């Protein structure tokens, strides 16, 4: 990770938090359908190790490890003075507080000695399964393919997707406006353009997360037990 | 009205950590991601599971005495007035996620 | 390939591919029009028939 | 068992269905290669299932069979939950 060193000096892991990933619940409450019976119960669970995740981020690790970048960022800023600049790096920049990185991003230059034979099993296998969707080869990024539906909308992701920069929006629908093109005859781009995975950055998990707190926000500070 | 005594403004945080990352990141490192293994993971998710855990060792602590590699790293740098630490807001929640 | 500047086919491909070739006598396409019109009927004639 | 086979039968259509939840947030994520794969094993242990119900009426060790196939269709998962993944208090 391009974060890690920051991590190392913060007495955390450098290793992603794709590792450590495991069940904590037997039943999967609240029960959702359409799933059929027994799996509505969620006793035995089905997972490619791709999934989202989301409701793990109400931790007081996450907050922890937050503001111990965040107390970086502002202790610099007081010894230089460049508060602005700092309080404005891009979400992508490995300073920034709520920088987030893709597994594959690091998974051919990771340590790879403190990892259990489970992880790197997890790590083999998130380099082989990306392999497989081929979304490298259709010229897009894996956060392209979050996309909001038009029913049962994801509220979070579609702010997510309002925070990013003018540009950086346009260069998102363009790539999925190529994607779609491409996807019409089932065809990929040349070789030389398929996506290495290091390049395969996570630039919208950040602006997601941010919104997720800042909507959970409200929650743990009420006006009263009885309040909208 | 027209002289202006001075009285210093940051002196209670005089002789307060300034130092970030502090000593404490140094002595409660946790490079090998949570402090607790899968297993225990699955047990402390429950309360009945939990009640079980601390009942192994009868001589051991229980729930309202135990405390986790990463709460006490968050009490020393509550206890040490370092300057840089900027207090988290535990996980609160309502009645039905209770 | 992050800032792309172009669909799926370039024009020379599609200018090898899917343009139909040229007939200097016909520059209206009249045997197009008549042939797409003339395969056309036989189905109306199926449902009509049917 | 009688009443626990109509119990099953009517929460197999009811589970069917997508009505619950219903004020809480849900949302609906991707689709994966792994996930296509169990559709397909969805798809056998049907088909399986129907053979055998027919057969049992002869030939009784493939009460076992029909059995396990039922099992595999009944925990086949349709929407992978987001909640499979939180935390405690
Ligand atoms: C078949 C299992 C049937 C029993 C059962 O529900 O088991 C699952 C239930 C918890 O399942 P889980 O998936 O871990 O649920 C975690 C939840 O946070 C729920 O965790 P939990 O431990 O809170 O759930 C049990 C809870 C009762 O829980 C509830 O009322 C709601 C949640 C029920 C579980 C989900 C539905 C189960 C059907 O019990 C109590 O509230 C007892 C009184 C506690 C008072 C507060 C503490 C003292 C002051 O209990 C156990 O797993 C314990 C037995 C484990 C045996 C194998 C080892
Ligand atoms: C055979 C099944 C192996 C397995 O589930 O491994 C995953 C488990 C962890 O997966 P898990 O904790 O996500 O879930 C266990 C599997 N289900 C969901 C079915 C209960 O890996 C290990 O136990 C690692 C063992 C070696 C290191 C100690
Ligand atoms: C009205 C609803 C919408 C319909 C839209 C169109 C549907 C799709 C196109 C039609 C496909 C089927 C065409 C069949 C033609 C061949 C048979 C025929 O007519 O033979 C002529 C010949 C003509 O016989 P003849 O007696 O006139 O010929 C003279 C013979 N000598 C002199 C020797 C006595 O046979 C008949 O007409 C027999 C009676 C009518 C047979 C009808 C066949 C089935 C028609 C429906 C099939 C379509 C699917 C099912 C739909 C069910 C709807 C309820």
């Amino acid at each position: 990770m391009n974060d890690a060193p920051i991590l190392a000096k913060l007495g955390l892991s450098k290793v992603n938090t794709y590792y450590f990933q495991r069940r904590k619940h037997i039943f999967a409450l609240p029960i959702t359908i359409p799933n059929f019976p027994l799996a509505a119960l969620g006793i035995f669970r089905s997972t490619d190790m791709f999934e989202e995740r989301t409701l793990e981020r109400y931790s007081r690790d996450e907050r922890e490890k937050t503001l111990g970048k965040a107390a970086l960022l502002l202790k610099e800023a007081k010894e230089k003075g460049n508060y602005s600049e700092l309080v404005r790096l891009d979400p992508t920049d490995p300073r920034h507080p709520y920088y987030f990185e893709h597994p594959w991003q690091s998974a051919l230059k990771m340590d790879t000695v403190s990892l259990t034979p489970y992880q790197q099993y997890l790590r083999w296998h998130c380099l082989t399964y990306r392999a497989m969707h081929e979304w490298d080869r259709q010229g897009l990024l894996y956060d392209d393919l979050m996309q909001p539906k038009a029913l049962a909308t994801d509220p979070f992701l579609e702010e997510a997707i309002l925070r990013l920069p003018y540009n950086q929006r346009v260069e998102r629908e363009r790539r999925l406006s190529r994607a779609y093109d491409l996807a019409l005859r089932r065809e990929y781009l040349p070789d030389e353009d398929c996506i290495h995975p290091e390049d395969d950055v996570a630039y919208l998990h950040p602006y997601y997360h941010m919104v997720v707190d800042e909507h959970r926000e409200q929650h743990e500070n009420p006006v009263d037990v009885y309040s909208r | 009205k027209r002289e202006w005594h001075v009285v210093p403004a940051t002196k209670k945080f005089a002789d307060v950590p300034t130092e970030w990352p502090a000593k404490e990141h140094e002595r409660f490192a946790l490079p090998y991601g949570p402090s607790e293994g899968r297993i225990v993971s699955f047990m402390r998710a429950s309360r009945i599971r939990n009640r079980l855990l601390f009942t192994l060792n009868p001589t051991g602590y229980t729930e309202d005495t135990y405390v986790t590699k990463e709460a006490l790293r968050r009490q020393a740098l509550a206890e040490s007035k370092n300057l840089w630490y900027l207090p988290e807001r535990p996980v609160v929640a309502d009645q039905l996620e209770t | 390939q992050l800032r792309p500047s172009r669909g799926a086919y370039s024009d020379e491909f599609v200018r090898e591919n899917y343009i139909k070739a040229a007939d200097p006598e016909d520059p209206y396409n009249y045997r197009s029009r008549a042939f797409t019109y003339a395969a056309k009927i036989p189905m109306w004639a199926g449902l009509l028939a049917g | 068992h009688k009443v626990l086979g109509i119990i099953i039968m009517v929460l197999f259509l009811l589970s069917l269905t997508n009505l619950y939840p219903i004020y809480f947030i849900r949302f609906y994520n991707n689709i994966n290669i792994l996930q296509r794969s169990l559709l397909l094993l969805l798809l056998l242990d049907l088909v399986i299932a129907s053979k055998l119900c027919l057969l049992i009426n002869h030939y009784e060790s493939f009460y076992l069979l029909l059995i396990l196939s039922i099992l595999c269709v009944l925990s086949h998962h349709i929407y992978n939950t987001s909640f499979n993944f939180s935390n405690s208090i």
